[PDB]
């Protein structure tokens, strides 16, 4: 009926996809603080 | 509203006075008195109303929201009196309309309310089955004539398990649904072939010949609807010789259920045909059994009998 | 149990249902320029979702596409070389095909129907063209397939927490209604 | 009528096809047509608190959208474009405005004359 | 419910605090897609207010419809620019919460006091994509714009 | 496509009772 | 859901007919 009601459920799909998030922003988290690295050195 | 509800009702009230030469009734209970005021002029516009002499074949019962409860509660019970005279006294077919039946059932509850009784199930009354009972009885067929009801239904929250709804539709003995998504494709009347139903449609009752060719016509149209899936997805390419040969039957069948009214001769040209029930029955046999696939699907559309099909087909075809 | 549950259950498996129809037609899409580009190639993947295509190439290798790396390598890692990704979203030209050629020589060292599938420089280049568009054409219909199954299972699902809804809407207004009728009586 | 009949049949296209935009990336132009439209007719339909138009004003921004003078511009400058072409219309061809109002219907002059007006002004539009 | 719902009308400006936004760890747990203000106006506050304030409102509800589609498909199928446009609404989420001065013990960290133009150019910054190597973590639990960049040198330093 | 098949199908059957009636 | 049975089932009655296949070959 409205947008973002997966997450509002908060069953195995809205679960899932809020860890599925966290498991994308952790790996480019280390990327881009590899990044960092460079330009600090 | 959309679906050409009110031509509908001038129809029928039009060609049961023609052919069963039996009066209407039309009972405005508990809706807009605008659309009264709508229903009342379009009526003398089409002519089934008459101002300047007694030739009026609707006889009109209005009690609409702004009156009360108590008044709203039995002005289905007022139009019907007036169509139980027709049957009882002059012997006649009787057609009769409520519109709304929601609002009979409405106005019902409420004066249960203010009267002070516990009341029933999602807040209606506890008179529910009995004040409906008392007034669907009294539409009936009789020895010496009968009264055939056309009640709008208002289902609540789109829930048939409603109350209100569900102690109607026992008393219902068919139904017959407009869709805007018809009227959008150009078929008038907006009738779903589909959703639309009767109890009598049985072998024991309409006949042999009429529940096969029916059922026929009900056939070939869910099986359109189901190959009209695959097109859209994949293509043209996936129906064989035996799928696209129904599809091409089922879009002359379905543009051969549309009919031009004698209410819609003001609105727009086109003469308004009647058809009989046996010439109906020959019309849609002959497309199932493959007669009129030489002839394009422009001929089905807008014709009364199959007759004119035939006809305009070669009368389009002097066009180009 | 509880109408706020039921209304956010079926508000979440509506939007599942809508998004699975987009999947469908844009797979379906995707399948219309598959089966004209391999009329001709038959003479001569990265993005999941799309029936058990996967599991059925590692089926015939025990005994290019990245997912199949997933599945392969913690039970065989150190076997297979090369490895690529992003194959899924566009599908496969000469430019992109001829890139998997030249990463082994020069280097240190099947799409049936709608509803089923079955498992020296420029010689090697047309054998490796025919394989990635039969591999094309067999994810597409699939994925088309599984994407269609995945709405009309959210629509069955939709269907009956529609009925739960109204049986469990009509019971609410029931019971606090009882309470008013019992505060009521109680004066 | 005459713009607001075509206005609101072609939001109709829209509303269905909306999602497959979210990630449709390779479509056909046919399609594509309704994207373009949809989104830029969408853009119109907001509007300031406050700020009331006249019916002569609010047949021309339409126009201008309805006749597809919108769909080689930008989404995002469709705002911008709205604000500047509604100040060049009542500022310079107040006859025009008038006419509209006077008929209550663009007649066959005021077509061709309102066909001039937004052709040259979207010809050299940013700066 | 009755009690909550008839106070709406009495009130100016609302704070209205979520469980689902508390749960994840942002406090405080302020609903950006649900607290208004009669004063919230271009004219009032300025355009420049109200621009970037109704803008981070934008990225954050088209973000809750990007959270459907990840859940059938994943991040990784996403497009470049949907991709992105969840970074930023990550960020701006993290941003929005604060340490309190009341609240050290539960915290841990001492407490901040952004001002007003502080608040209107940090979330400006991330918007228009200026912290689009920075990680979302340096974002979580911070007073101004200026600490989110100092603390990315710690975990940098750390990493 | 839907009705581009069948619309130019229809078509045809005209031409031939235009031929037909002779 | 109705269909959630029809996936399901479909799967291991297919993995029934592969075990019961391997179960056959040693049984000889
Ligand atoms: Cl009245
Ligand atoms: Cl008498």
């Amino acid at each position: 009926s409205s947008a973002g009601a997966v997450r509002d459920a908060g069953g195995a799909f809205g679960k899932r996809e809020q860890a599925e998030e966290e498991r994308y922003f952790r790996a480019r988290a280390a990327e881009q603080l590899a990044a960092l690295k460079k330009h600090h050195e | 509203a959309g679906v050409g509800k009110t031509v509908l009702i001038m129809e029928l009230i039009n060609n049961v006075a023609k052919a069963h030469g039996g009066y209407s009734v039309f009972a405005g209970v508990g809706e807009r008195t605008r659309e009264g005021n709508d229903l009342y002029h379009e009526m003398i516009e089409s002519g089934v109303i008459n101002l300047k002499d007694a030739t009026s074949k609707v006889a009109l019962v209005y009690g609409q929201m702004n009156e009360p409860p108590g008044a709203r509660a039995r002005v289905a019970l007022t139009g019907l009196t007036v169509a139980e005279y027709f049957r009882d006294q002059e012997g006649q077919d009787v057609l009769l309309f409520i519109d709304n039946i929601f609002r009979f059932t409405q106005a019902g509850s409420e004066v249960s309310a203010l009267l002070g009784r516990i009341p029933s199930a999602v807040g209606y009354q506890p008179t529910l089955a009995t004040d409906m009972g008392t007034m669907q009885e009294r539409i009936t067929t009789t020895k010496k004539g009968s009264i055939t009801s056309v009640q709008a239904i208002y289902v609540p929250a789109d829930d048939l398990t409603d109350p209100a709804p569900a102690t109607t539709f026992a008393h219902l003995d068919a139904t017959t649904v407009l869709s805007r998504a018809i009227a959008e494709l150009g078929i008038y009347p907006a009738v779903d072939p589909l959703d639309s139903t009767s109890r009598i449609m049985d072998p024991n009752i309409v006949g042999s010949e009429h529940y096969d060719v029916a059922r026929g016509v009900q056939k070939i149209l869910q099986d359109y609807k189901s190959l009209q899936d695959i097109i859209a997805i994949l293509g043209m390419d996936e129906l064989s010789e035996e799928d696209k040969l129904t599809v091409s039957r089922a879009r002359k069948i379905q543009r051969f259920l549309s009919q031009p009214f004698q209410v819609a001769e003001v609105f727009t040209g086109h003469l308004g045909k009647l058809v009989p029930l046996k010439e109906t029955i020959k019309g849609f046999q002959q497309i199932l059994a493959g007669e009129y696939d030489h002839l394009p699907e422009q001929a089905f559309y807008m014709v009364g009998p199959i007759e004119e099909a035939v006809a305009k087909a070669d009368k389009l075809a002097e066009e180009h | 149990a509880t109408l706020k549950d039921i209304t956010r259950r079926l508000k979440s498996i509506k939007n599942i249902q809508k998004i699975t129809k987009s999947m469908k037609m844009v797979a379906a899409a995707k399948y219309a320029r598959a089966e004209r580009e391999l009329k001709p190639a038959r003479v001569y993947s990265d993005r999941g979702l799309c029936g058990a295509i996967h599991s059925s190439v590692a089926k015939q290798m025990k005994s290019v596409g990245d997912k199949i790396r997933s599945i392969l390598h913690r039970t065989h890692s150190d076997q297979f070389l090369v490895t690529f990704k992003e194959v899924g979203r566009r599908p496969p030209t000469f430019g992109d095909a001829s890139v998997i050629a030249l990463e082994l020589l020069n280097s240190g060292y099947r799409f049936r129907s709608v509803i089923s599938y079955k498992t020296q420089e420029y010689s090697l280049a047309n054998i490796i063209y025919y394989s990635l568009k039969e591999s094309t054409t067999s994810e597409q219909s699939a994925r088309m397939t599984a994407m269609d199954n995945a709405s009309k299972n959210a629509s069955e699902m939709i269907d009956k927490l529609t009925l739960t809804f109204n049986r469990t809407r009509q019971a609410v207004i029931t019971k606090e209604l009882i309470e008013i009728i019992s505060g009521a009586a109680a004066l | 009528k005459q713009v607001a009949g075509t206005m609101k049949l072609e939001l109709a296209q829209y509303r269905e096809v909306a999602a497959f935009a979210q990630f449709g990336s390779d479509l056909d132009a046919a399609t594509q047509q309704l994207l373009s439209r949809g989104v830029r007719l969408t853009e119109l339909l907001k509007q300031g608190q406050y700020s009331p138009m006249a019916i002569e004003e609010q047949v021309a921004v339409i126009y201008a959208g309805v006749r597809g003078y919108l769909d080689k511009l930008e989404p995002s400058k469709i705002t911008k474009f709205e604000n500047a072409f509604l100040s060049h219309v009542i500022s310079q061809h107040q006859a025009l405005l008038g006419k509209i109002r006077t008929d209550g219907k663009i007649s066959e002059e005021s077509d061709a004359k309102l066909k001039e007006i937004v052709t040259n002004f979207l010809a050299g539009f940013e700066a």
